[PDB]
RNA sequence: AGGCGGCCCCCUGGACGAAGACUGACGCUCAGGUGCGAAAGCGUGGGGAGCAAACAGGAUUAGAUACCCUGGUAGUCCACGCCGUAAACGAUGUCGACUUGGAGGUUGUGCCCUUGAGGCGUGGCUUCCGGAGCUAACGCGUUAAGUCGACCGCCUGGGGA
RNA sequence: UUGAGCCUUGAUGUGUAGGAUAGGUGGGAGGCUUUGAAGUGUGGACGCCAGUCUGCAUGGAGCCGACCUUGAAAUACCACC
């Protein structure tokens, strides 16, 4: 929804584990992790972020 | 089920001693007679002392070091899944268990006369050359492999 | 013949076999172990039990490359899957670096749905 | 309806809100039609990781032709063309009005310098709990199986079929 | 770049008791090593834990014999297996 192109905010809500980071954790609200999921993708299918993980 | 009476403490002897030597002149008892055990307790050591241990004072402790049960087997199950499972043997009583395998063997075997029945016994015990015990092995070495369950 | 001293170490655990590997940064497998050769039947394999008596069994299969420094790669979901490593660790072996590398389920093909009971 | 989740670019049905307006009963239903399809199947040519009917083994067992384990073709995918059936199921035909709620989701939107985070309202869609009524009973319960009307589709015991 | 065969070359080699790992073996005082000996072990093989080789830490022309004493037999220099 917002400023979802910037990947040095994006990895603070991103995993080592090659995973997300709860709402719970975050303290936000369910929709926020819709917003999370959705700015992962529109990363994904823009060079900005990966699509997996591992070594 | 859970009860059951508590387990017994057992006792010494003011003249045979220890808890061991007061139980070695109380188990098997057949007959009731309670006269035959005090002239076999501590009476078959001054020839294993020249047999298969020393001295009058260790030859009864290497017997009981020889024979040393750590592992009882036992069969488990778990609804359609059955194992033959290994149990390490707690050490209170673990000395008085290995007695009871030499004192009954004297028993059992019929061959010359009770001074020898015993004697004859215990110098193989005093080796760890008990009668079978290859196939004995054999049985806690293959329960072994289920300590890692199914 | 000189020690290495440096290197790497792979660990698998299925719900079916533990295999550790002793490996080089280049991917080569330099000496290997596996739960079933402690001659255990089925995810007997996959236990403490089994894959803690994995660890020096594989260190005596690099023992004339000579380790002391290795870096980990962990993968699989069995039990075994970390007493492999203190047993390895307890066989005076240091280690430089632990990371997890075990796969998150992708495209999957087909699950049991339908599932044996 | 059956069904349908990605990001990105077109093409497009229907529904819905605010503040108004132009027609003038133009509405409701519907035999036979006229058009749809989930899995599986049929056709012509491709396709083949994973799963797997059939099949061949391992067995297991009294037997095993099956469960369970090892392999594995058809089928699953695509160009399309056919097929028209389902536990197509909240088992409740379509259409309209009247009428206790609570909790909650989802989407517009009227208003107070929104000086607005807040507060006061209000249409659309809809989930769970349930009250008057209905029902043999369970349930339906203002999205009613209620209250009442228009039309259509059906029906009079299993075993046989 | 290497499978296979073959030539070529080095390390060997001791016990026992004593300096001393004398492999065998035929000669034997001035002759030889510089791509080589020492250190003595870190660490690799073998091990009598000494030593030698792979290759260093590393240097870099020497050395060796007498006296002493082992043994069928000698320990520079040089064939042969």
């Amino acid at each position: 929804e917002i400023d979802y192109k910037d990947i040095a905010t994006l990895k603070n809500y991103i995993t080592e584990s090659g995973k997300i980071v709860p709402s719970r954790i975050t303290g936000t609200r369910a929709k926020y992790q819709r917003q999370l999921a959705r700015a992962i993708k529109r990363a994904r299918y823009l060079s900005l972020l990966p699509y997996t993980d591992r070594h | 089920r859970r009860r059951v009476i508590g387990q017994r403490k057992i006792l010494p002897d003011p003249k045979f001693g220890s808890e061991l030597l007061a139980k070695f002149v109380n188990i098997l008892m057949v007959d009731g007679k309670k006269s035959t055990a005090e002239s076999i307790v501590y009476s078959a050591l001054e020839t294993l002392a020249q047999r298969s241990g020393k001295s009058e004072l260790e030859a009864f402790e290497v017997a009981l070091e020889n024979v040393r049960p750590t592992v009882e087997v036992k069969s488990r199950r778990v609804g359609g899944s059955t194992y033959q499972v290994p149990v390490e043997v707690r050490p209170v009583r673990r000395n008085a268990l290995a007695m009871r395998w030499i004192v009954e063997a004297a028993r059992k075997r019929g061959d010359k006369s009770m001074a020898l029945r015993l004697a004859n016994e215990l110098s193989d015990a005093a080796e760890n050359k008990g009668t079978a015990v290859k196939k004995r092995e054999d049985v806690h070495r293959m329960a072994e492999a289920n300590k890692a369950f199914a | 013949r000189k020690q290495v001293s440096d290197g790497v170490a792979h660990i698998h655990a299925s719900f079916n076999n533990t295999i550790v590997t002793i490996t080089d940064r280049q991917g080569n497998a330099l000496g290997w172990a596996t739960a079933g050769g402690s001659g255990f039947r089925g995810s007997r394999k996959s236990t403490p039990f089994a894959a803690q008596v994995a660890a020096e069994r594989c260190a005596d299969a690099v023992k004339e490359y000579g380790i002391k420094n290795l870096e980990v790669m962990v993968k699989g979901p069995g039990p075994g899957r970390e007493s492999t490593i203190r047993a390895l660790n307890a066989a005076g072996f240091r280690i430089t670096n632990i990371t997890d590398v075990t796969p998150i389920p992708h495209n999957g093909c087909r699950p049991p749905k339908k599932r044996r009971v």
